[PDB]
């Protein structure tokens, strides 16, 4: 279903996370890829939707890489893309 | 570095579209939250007993999310344990009041439990 899509969106939040040299932490890398595995697997999109959550919460969580506010602001810019 | 940075430019644009399209409630709040600065200090925790913490900006967001001593966040229940204001020091819930706000020290970290 959309467990399809949870499974990717989270196959590209690693890679986001991997982008900002988050291995370099040898161990929120070890979090964050083990929330990764954790929900690939997922068998219901329940347990999925809740690892992905908190492998989300790790980006969220860092102060200089993302901020949100500046995206959502291109995010309306380029409304078509 | 340049053409890179637009490579995460994308990759992280695409991300929130993935996310957006996614339209989940817990993932919604944790997302608009972090808009207002509302933010994780730590990892979300799964469990019941593993802790979580966030900082809170605003008596808004305070009175948004939190409620007595329940705290409402990811699309689940959390049980404030302590509040300390941003000098590192303890806050009673009694003060993060309604007249009390102002004197406050912004932002606040609540170290809340899943329920």
């Amino acid at each position: 279903s959309k467990m399809s899509d949870v499974k990717c969106t989270s196959v590209v939040l690693l890679s986001v996370l991997q982008q900002l040299r988050v291995e370099s932490s040898s161990k929120l890398w070890a979090q964050c890829v083990q929330l990764h595995n954790d929900i690939l697997l997922a068998k219901d999109t329940t347990e999925a939707f809740e690892k992905m959550v908190s492998l989300l919460s790790v980006l969220l969580s860092m102060q200089g890489a993302v901020d949100i506010n500046k995206l959502c602001e291109e995010m309306l810019d380029n409304r078509a893309t | 570095e340049d053409k890179r940075a637009k490579v995460t430019s994308a990759m992280q644009t695409m991300l929130f579209t993935m996310l957006r399209k996614l339209d989940n409630d817990a993932l919604n709040n944790i997302i608009n939250n972090a808009r207002d600065g509302c933010v994780p200090l730590n990892i979300i925790p799964l469990t019941t007993a593993a802790k979580l913490m966030v900082v809170i900006p605003d008596y808004n967001t305070y009175k948004n999310t939190c409620d007595g001593t329940t705290f409402t966040y990811a699309s689940a229940l959390w049980e404030i344990q302590q509040v300390v204001d941003a000098d590192s020091k303890i806050v009673q819930l009694s003060e993060i009041s309604m007249d009390n706000s102002p004197n406050l020290a912004w932002p606040l970290i609540v170290t809340a439990l899943r329920a």
